[PDB]
């Protein structure tokens, strides 16, 4: 049941950078939303 | 700002001051109350009689008015409330 | 058949009842003259059959209300007072289990030293002069809207589920886990109990000591629940037999039920009060349709 | 702890995140942090 | 010293309507920053 495979893996990290408006968070209300830019341009549509 | 000192006195440090005011809250209401009697012939003419036709105009300006009087009535209590917090903020002259 | 689209229709009718019931067509004539404020406030008039709940404003001095400005859902009860300034005075579950004989000594103690004051200590100086208990002070409803002003205003439910407004935060009775007990065979039997407050005498050789009792049964009848209250009860309703007599205190009777209001079997949750860091053991009543029937004495 | 933005706020699905139940995991609690209501709780809203 | 002269007076209330940043944040975090879209745009520049 043993064979090599030859999978597509990752080679290097994901990244994850702050925008302005978690920096603004993270300063003024020690706290950060992941994706919050998506997050607010879906807040007041149907498709939250 | 500082100043700088002459001979023989330290000089100060630079002073950095923080503050923060809060905000008061208060709320402002004024009831009114209508009739059960008035609210029957405020909704229909029951029958179209020139008695009822009277009724029904004077239960429909008994609103109006009471609605002007009611707006009337909330900007007097911004007024009041308003002059309220002034007096309790203010200190008089010869404190000040 | 279609499913979804009757679901839909059935929610636009229940929406349309709540608009029927909320707002009243005018059949006024209607002319253009008003200002477009009072136009629109013509065409929607409210009305108020849209809450069907009852309650009642009070006014109290704020001495007495120490755990109850802050946890919002508490029994009330009014004293009346032979004082003509003020004729009747609230009080709170608390501050009358306070004295009541069935809470123990370190519940009752940390409950006194929430409520340690001279206007509390004068009112319970006034309560122990007072003969009997339960036509003295008596049961009012259940607390929502406090103020807490100078003179505390006090929201308070005769009728109907607790909340002040919106309809949101639906607040539910708060009993002391010591002064309730549940007399049935199975406890919480199928579904919806009602929650009864029992009022209870005894005499410690001197004077008549109350206790203050709430009971969670499946029964609706009263003669059902004082059946199984008597049953409960015979002990001390034998010592009664004995003190009624020789006593010529105005009373007739061991005790008296009256009903609260309706319960939710799922909506009973346990939990613990705290005002000055003093943890208080409670069991809170989540949803509560209020409805106080009279009471009725057994003897 | 807020849970309002649990109950409104964009929501990412998951396919098959548990392949058990977790009506044991809610009864015998696996979880350090749980909110459940079983009717619909009205307390969503009052959004301070 | 009393005279009566015509002055510059406003005559509505002022406006302000919330962001749909700051609904996001009222949701999170049970917080407004006023002027939020400021201090985004002007904070990672010079003119902080």
């Amino acid at each position: 049941y043993i064979s090599t495979q030859v999978v597509s893996a990752p080679i290097s990290y994901g990244h994850f950078i702050m925008g302005k408006e978690n920096a603004v968070t993270a300063i003024a209300y020690r706290a950060i939303m992941a994706d919050f830019t998506q997050f607010t341009v879906n807040a007041g549509t149907e498709q939250q | 700002p500082r100043v700088a000192t002459g001979n023989d006195v330290t000089a100060p440090k630079e002073t950095t001051i923080m503050v923060a005011k809060h905000s008061e809250k208060h709320p402002i209401n004024i009831s009114f109350d209508l009739s059960a009697a008035c609210l029957e012939h405020l909704e229909n003419t029951f029958k179209n009689t020139v008695i009822d036709q009277i009724l029904n105009i004077n239960a429909l300006h008994t609103v109006l008015r009471s609605l002007k009087n009611s707006a009337d009535s909330l900007e007097r209590g911004l007024i009041h409330a308003f002059m309220q917090t002034l007096l309790r903020k203010s200190p008089p002259q010869f404190i000040v | 058949m279609n499913s979804k689209s009757s679901a839909r229709a059935a929610i636009v009718d229940t929406v349309e009842a709540v608009k029927k019931r909320k707002y009243i067509s005018i059949e006024a004539g209607t002319l253009n003259n008003v200002v477009e404020k009072e136009r629109k406030f013509l065409k929607q008039f409210l009305s108020g059959r849209e809450n069907l709940r009852i309650a009642a404003r009070v006014f109290t001095p704020c001495e007495l209300l120490a755990p109850e400005l802050e946890n919002l859902g508490m029994l009330m009860y009014r004293f009346e007072t032979d004082v003509d300034n003020p004729k009747i005075l609230f009080v709170g579950l608390f501050f009358l289990c306070s004295n009541a004989f069935n809470v123990s000594a370190c519940v009752r103690t940390a409950l006194t030293t929430m409520y340690t004051n001279s206007m509390v200590d004068n009112v319970l100086s006034m309560i122990n002069t007072c003969k009997y208990l339960e036509d003295k002070v008596s049961l009012f409803g259940v607390t929502s809207l406090v103020s807490c002003g100078s003179s505390c205003l006090l929201s308070c439910v005769m009728q109907g589920n607790v909340y002040d407004a919106n309809k949101e935060n639906i607040h539910g009775l708060t009993v002391l886990k010591e002064i309730f007990l549940e007399p049935d065979w199975e406890p919480r039997q199928h579904s919806t109990q009602y929650v009864y407050v029992v009022h209870v005498y005894k005499e410690v050789l001197s004077k008549l000591q109350y206790g203050i009792y709430v009971v969670l049964t499946s029964f609706q009848n009263e003669d059902l629940v004082v059946d199984i209250l008597r049953q409960y009860f015979e002990k001390e309703r034998f010592l009664f037999l004995n003190y009624l007599i020789n006593s010529n205190t105005t009373l007739s009777y061991f005790g008296s039920v009256q009903r609260i209001g309706r319960c939710a079997t799922e909506d009973i949750k346990s939990g613990f009060l705290q005002y000055r860091g003093i943890t208080l053991p409670v069991i809170k009543l989540e949803n509560i349709f209020v409805d106080l029937s009279e009471k009725k004495v057994f003897v | 702890e807020n849970w309002q933005a649990t109950e409104i706020l964009p929501k990412i699905e998951a396919p098959l995140n548990i392949f058990n139940d977790i009506k044991t995991y809610t009864a015998e609690q696996l979880f350090d942090n749980l909110r459940i209501y079983f009717g619909d709780d009205p307390s969503r809203y009052n959004i301070s």
